[PDB]
C-alpha cells in the first residue's frame, strides 16, 4: 500500500523450426564414363541397342 | 583454333577426352575447316569466299 506502480507488458514466442528440417535420404550412382582412351578387351557385346 | 581433340597418352590410362566431348570438338572442327573452303554442306576444290 502507499505505492502505485507502472506496468509495461511483453511477450515471447517459442517455436520449433528445426524438428521439421532433416535429411530425407541420400543416394548415389554407378556410371561408365566414355573418355575414349581405351581398348575393349574384357568381354564384348553385352548391351546392344 | 583447329579445335584439336586430345586424349591422354597411352591407351587404357585414366586420361582421355570424352566420347561426349569427342563430338562438336570434332564436328565444329569439320565446319570450320569446311566452312572457309566449303561454305555450307559441300567443299569447293575451287575454294569458297564469303561476301
Amino acid at each position: 500500500v502507499g505505492f502505485g506502480f507502472i506496468a509495461i507488458t511483453l511477450l515471447t514466442m517459442f517455436i520449433n523450426v528445426g524438428l521439421t528440417l532433416k535429411h530425407t535420404e541420400t543416394i548415389i550412382n554407378k556410371y561408365k564414363n566414355y573418355k575414349w582412351d581405351s581398348g575393349l578387351p574384357t568381354e564384348y557385346a553385352d548391351r546392344i541397342a | 583454333m583447329k579445335q584439336n581433340i586430345n586424349i591422354g597418352n597411352v591407351v587404357d590410362d585414366g586420361t582421355g577426352d570424352y566420347l561426349r566431348k569427342g563430338g562438336i570438338k570434332i564436328n565444329e572442327n569439320f565446319d570450320e575447316l569446311y566452312y572457309e573452303l566449303g561454305d555450307g554442306d559441300v567443299p569447293y576444290s575451287a575454294g569458297a569466299w564469303k561476301t
